């Protein structure tokens, strides 16, 4: 189960030697140790991916596309997003 | 000169066959005479459509005129493609290009895709008819992807003649819950009058609802009942009554007897009879051009079989189609000229909109120029700002 | 037509054969009037046709039951014309009463030469819309 | 003649109300006004 997130301090940050490590150990922060405390409760493997465009993402006015991290949850490129995702109305109707 | 042709008219079709006699009378020539051999057989059973094709091919006819349906479109175009006998038709155009079958009826796909973009729609139902075919349904679904149209396509021609009230009423209550005001109904004159009468009874024709009767015959349907309600019923009309070649024909149409030509004592004409009357002109003009550039028209009419193993062509039949493609005349529908495939080109479809006067013209669709909105009276004349 | 009228001359009892959307209107008409039974594993007839027996099960019910399992409402639908369009009428009528946003795109008319460039123009049209889930409905040669 | 001109104008959608103030309510044509959504009350003197 892929935990996607965004690189914002102090939620997700790089460690001291991220080239020397791989996978989950390339990242640290608030949500990262929160991601483990979800995993110890629910029992699933995870791999942290960073959303590419660096936006939390909102619906475009004309094309009605989602970009950003909600664009990964709706369109299915990741399975869960432990990140500073602000609860709104336009984001409630597309992801829970 | 004794030139014979063949007929494939359906059961119950009479106004098309009465308008075949009138074209035979007026477009006759003392130089060359057309001899019709008419069969009134069912157009749905492809076994009976096959047998009528062989019995007329046993006569040795040079070009067959007839109608076809979805249940026989792939029969006639397969025999005519192989036995090299040309075929004139006012029925629906085939989607794939078919040699040796000429089509008098104009295609309306680019007109219907122009009219929707003219009113700037985005969300509309589409009631189609299976017996008409699904050819236009492929056009407004493939083009729906490119321009984001939330098309709710619903089959309606499968509704049987016994129970039509409960099914049509259960149909429009579905379109009400999806809030589908804009409807493109698209079916023959049988199923336009049955949908419109169930629109009248349910009362889906107040101001706010919009319709597009996507037939080539817009005045051909009942129109007085839908008129005063306030529903803007647009549409398409292939023959225009003020062209002054048409209104000469309407006078000669109305002044015929009812018992001699059934369905002729009318004010209007069906759009099939308008292309049936035009098709005799094209068969005459091509046979006239076959006479001016003279060739061996005469064939030893002893084919007979239609089960020949293997069945062979005859090369003068290609010479006939090359004359049939080489036709540019004027008729009821307008400029009649063909391409190398067989569909018509440089034709013009009138966009008609329904106002309280009756049918009213706002523009014309064409091939070289997409949708020429005509001279406008600024239809509802605006208050001064 | 000739091969059917050929075996009508040999005096066969039952006829086994395939058909396509071109000749579905031929065999069901010939077998109806000549009262000769016909057995097929091709696509089944749409309405009830006499004397024609189908060995291939209908899947238009199972396709709708599969979609209502996955809880889909926004899916593209790449269909082939030459197989027939009876499945398309089922997933458009059921697109009405279950709130489905179907993007039904025909794919069967693509040639032998330029098939790779149009399919690149095809799936890019499902990237402006972002349709993830795509029902392929075509023969085995059009699947691969 | 009034109901047929109500049908053609389309004054019989939901929102309009009618009272046929005759003693014969089923005596008139009633199927045409029925499904439109106009509440057509009335009076009937003989009960079937």
């Amino acid at each position: 189960v892929v935990v996607t997130t965004i690189l914002e301090s102090p939620y997700v940050m790089m460690k001291k030697n991220h080239e020397m490590l791989e996978g989950n150990e390339r990242y640290e922060g608030y949500c990262v140790d929160l991601a483990a405390e979800i995993a110890k409760h629910c029992g699933f493997k995870y791999k942290l991916t960073i959303v590419g465009d660096g936006k939390y993402g909102a619906r475009d006015a004309d094309t009605k596309i989602w970009n950003g991290m909600v664009g990964e949850l709706v369109y299915g490129k990741a399975d869960i997003a432990i990140a500073p995702l602000t609860i709104t109305l336009v984001r409630e109707e597309v992801i829970d | 000169n004794s030139i014979q042709i063949g007929g494939l008219f359906p059961r119950g079709a009479d106004q098309e066959y009465s308008a075949f006699r009138v074209g035979m009378v007026q477009f006759s020539t003392s130089e060359f005479r057309l001899t019709p051999h008419i069969d009134n057989l069912e157009v749905a059973n492809s076994f009976a459509v096959t047998n009528a094709f062989c019995s007329q091919f046993s006569r040795g006819v040079y070009a067959i005129f007839g109608f076809y349906d979805k249940k026989s479109v792939n029969t006639i175009t397969s025999f005519c493609g192989t036995l090299h006998v040309s075929f004139i038709t006012p029925s629906f155009p085939t989607d794939g290009t078919h040699p040796f079958v000429i089509q008098m009826r104009p295609d309306l796909k680019g007109a219907l895709l122009s009219l929707i973009e003219y009113y700037q729609w985005d969300k509309f139902a589409y009631l189609y008819d299976s017996d008409r075919g699904l050819s236009t349904l492929q056009a407004v679904l493939d083009s729906a992807a490119e321009k984001k149209w939330q098309v709710t396509a619903i089959n309606v021609g499968n509704i049987n003649n016994d129970k039509k009230d409960e099914t049509y009423r259960s149909l429009f209550q579905d379109l009400e819950l999806k809030k589908e005001r804009r409807v493109i109904l698209d079916c023959e004159r049988d199923k336009v009058n049955d949908i419109v009468d169930q629109v009248i009874t349910i009362g889906k024709h107040v101001k706010g609802y919009h319709y597009i009767i996507a037939n080539l015959g817009f005045t051909d349907g009942d129109l007085l009942k839908i008129q005063f309600g306030g529903a803007e019923v647009s549409g398409f009309q292939i023959v225009d009554y003020d062209d002054s070649l048409v209104s000469k024909f309407i006078e000669r149409w109305s002044t015929l007897e009812e018992k001699e030509y059934p369905g002729a004592h009318t004010a209007t004409i069906k759009y099939t009879s308008a292309l049936t009357y035009d098709a005799v002109q094209v068969m005459t003009e091509a046979f006239r051009n076959l006479r001016k550039q003279r060739i061996e028209i005469s064939r030893r009419g002893n084919a007979g079989d239609c089960l020949a193993n293997p069945a062979v062509p005859w090369g003068q039949g290609v010479e006939i189609e090359r004359a049939l493609k080489q036709v540019q005349v004027e008729g009821l529908s307008g400029n009649i000229k063909f391409d190398q495939n067989g569909k018509r080109i440089n034709y013009t479809i009138n966009i008609m909109e329904l106002k309280t006067n009756g049918p009213r013209k706002i523009g014309y669709w064409s091939e070289v120029d997409k949708m020429v909105l005509t001279e406008d009276d600024t239809s509802g004349l605006e208050q001064k700002t």
